[PDB]
RNA sequence: GAGUACGGUAGAGGGUGGUGGAAUUUCCUGUGUAGCGGUGAAAUGCGUAGAUAUAGGAAGGAACACCAGUGGCGAAGGCGACCACCUGGACUGAUACUGACACUGAGGUGCGAAAGCGUGGGGAGCAAACAGGAUUAGAUACCCUGGUAGUCCACGCCGUAAACGAUGUCGACUAGCCGUUGGGAUCGAUCUUAGUGGCGCAGCUAACGCGAUAAGUCGACCGCCUGGGGAGUACGGCCGCAAGGUUAAAACUCAAAUGAAUUGACGGGGGCCCGCACAAGCGGUGGAGCAUGUGGUUUAAUUCGAAGCAACGCGAAGA
């Protein structure tokens, strides 16, 4: 979210740190997940699909 | 024919998908100079590109350099492209980037968003 | 093609001047397989350049070529919903052929006595850049600059 | 078998109040000036009667990010901010107690998403109807800008859903392996319960597939089916304020309708690969005159045949 500039750091660590902090906070994900109303049927459907894919991926290692 | 000086201001980036708006104020939030990607002469899909953001941010910074402004707190708001392009555009103008923050509003539950597009 | 197996046959058949770029200009200016006519036309233009400019025509031709060689060009792309043009830098080899093609094409339509003095006028004009070929190269460049929003 | 008494465990189970933070909108005020918004690209719309952005203040309504999980609770429908009060059930351990007090259940009785209806409040966002702008041959649609009922609250009604695991309730048996939510024991390991998931032996099935959460082996009781349309419609009865719900035919008409799987074909499905198929270049046709073939028209006859690529300087390498 916020970034600190110190020790006359070059203007390359600043942007990289800002991007890393932003993706850690996941601001883009949350703002993308709210541009349209997403009904509870689609909620449960998407979560069930995510669950089945996650379990398949976990099993596939063995 | 009115003149005043200011040092260590704050610059706002409003980067939506369609357009990005750059403005400069003091710590008190009084407008000094602003520039828009629509005003930079793009008028279309190009208006969304990060290059238009760079052009608008540098134009606004060069307009605001008349007041001095040896220090800037730049804060960004919006998920559109050019989120970081305007930062480098302002750094090209010859300011001191004191800090960079995001003020993207995130409702906890809030109002419900509009209906889903069927395209 | 789809293989990338096509070879690159090398042709360097300068008769007396012994220049490589001159040979490719010969191949460009040749029409209907008339090599001798191309030889006479290019050598007449070269001799006019010599009798006009005190500088040797080799370097005059070279500096005309280097002042008409472009650096970037605009190329259309099918985005799937819009008609977009993106600027791309020239391959180092392609710019020579582009300059040769532009020079010969603009020289073909002067309207004066013959292509000897036509190519002479074009070489003198492009030596410092007052020819129509240089103007159209600048127009292509300014297309590429005005379409920089895409860039990539 | 069923139930009672006693300590604990977990939980968006239910009801009545109170209180939080993020955000949107609206209003007021300061700075500031020419755009904002939206799209595939636009336009409608909002702006110099000073907008968008930006800073401060105020009002109000609604939903409760992150935790969050093949996670939990509930008869089902369903239930996520935090706290207090009232309240149902389930798991878990030992002892004591009652001594078949059980299962199912036609009728009946209640609970029952959303939309809808009645009376009275409330109204930020969204948004049927509706207005305008686009797209289009048309566009009473998809897209854009606005926008009323409604969505929220109290009380009452309505009785329906792909109300679904498309699988009635209860009980007993039948190889195993990997998770996970509560709780116990014995020494991170082993065992044992009540749920919730993934595979799989027998067995079953038309096949798909099910497989201790059976669709296997069996018992007890209930509900329902008898070719496709007509039709879950008509008439009658009973409910409802209305919308309508429920019970429920016949004439007539057809020789089929249907389920699962197989081969091919196809797709404005996907992944690789190839070809002057594109791209990179050169040169042409379509404009002129003429030659030649064909179509049409005319003629007494313009002799027959060839007709998307795969007919048209073709049978005809000589009217
Ligand atoms: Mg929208
Ligand atoms: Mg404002
Ligand atoms: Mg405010
Ligand atoms: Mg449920
Ligand atoms: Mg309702
Ligand atoms: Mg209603
Ligand atoms: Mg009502
Ligand atoms: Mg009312
Ligand atoms: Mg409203
Ligand atoms: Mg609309
Ligand atoms: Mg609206
Ligand atoms: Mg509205
Ligand atoms: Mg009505
Ligand atoms: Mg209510
Ligand atoms: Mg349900
Ligand atoms: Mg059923
Ligand atoms: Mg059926
Ligand atoms: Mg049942
Ligand atoms: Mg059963
Ligand atoms: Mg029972
Ligand atoms: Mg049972
Ligand atoms: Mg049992
Ligand atoms: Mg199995
Ligand atoms: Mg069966
Ligand atoms: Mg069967
Ligand atoms: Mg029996
Ligand atoms: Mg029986
Ligand atoms: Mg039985
Ligand atoms: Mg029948
Ligand atoms: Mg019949
Ligand atoms: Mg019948
Ligand atoms: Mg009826
Ligand atoms: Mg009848
Ligand atoms: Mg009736
Ligand atoms: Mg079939
Ligand atoms: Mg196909
Ligand atoms: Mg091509
Ligand atoms: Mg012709
Ligand atoms: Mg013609
Ligand atoms: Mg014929
Ligand atoms: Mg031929």
């Amino acid at each position: 979210p916020a970034v600190k500039v110190k020790e006359n750091e070059p203007f390359d660590v600043a942007l990289r740190r800002f991007k890393r902090s932003c993706e850690k906070a996941g601001v883009l994900a949350e703002v993308r997940s709210r541009e349209f109303y997403e009904k509870p049927t689609a909620e449960r459907k998407r979560k069930a699909a995510a669950a089945v894919k996650r379990h398949a991926k976990k099993v596939q290692r063995e | 024919k009115v003149k005043k000086t200011v040092v260590d201001g704050i610059a706002h980036i409003h980067a939506s998908f369609n357009n990005t708006i750059v403005t400069i104020t003091d710590r008190q939030g009084n407008a000094l100079s602003w520039a828009t990607s629509g005003g930079s002469g793009f008028r279309g899909s190009r208006k969304s590109t990060p290059f238009a953001a760079q052009v608008a941010a540098e134009r606004a910074g060069q307009a605001a350099l008349e007041y001095g402004l040896k220090n800037l707190d730049v804060n960004v708001k919006g998920p559109g492209p050019g989120r970081e392009s305007a930062v480098r555009a302002l750094n090209a103008c010859g300011y001191k980037i004191a800090s960079i923050t995001d003020v993207t509003p995130i409702p906890h539950n809030g109002c419900r968003p509009p209906k889903k597009r069927r395209v | 093609p789809r293989r990338r197996v096509a070879a690159k046959r090398e042709v360097l058949a300068d008769p007396k001047y012994g220049s490589q770029i001159l040979a490719k200009f010969m191949n460009h200016v040749m029409e209907s397989g008339k090599k001798a006519v191309a030889e006479r036309i290019v050598y007449g233009a070269l001799d006019k350049v010599k009798e006009r400019g005190k500088a040797d025509p080799l370097e005059t031709f070279e500096k005309a070529l280097d002042a008409i060689a472009p650096l970037v060009e605009v190329k259309s792309r099918r985005v799937g919903g819009a008609t977009y043009q993106v600027p791309v830098e020239v391959r180092p080899s392609r710019r020579n052929a582009l300059a040769m093609r532009w020079l010969v094409d603009f020289a073909r339509k002067r309207g004066e006595k013959s292509m000897a003095l036509r190519l002479a006028g074009e070489l003198l004009d492009a030596a410092e850049g007052k020819g129509a070929a240089v103007k159209k190269r600048e127009d292509v460049h300014r297309m590429a600059e005005a379409n920089k929003a895409f860039s990539h």
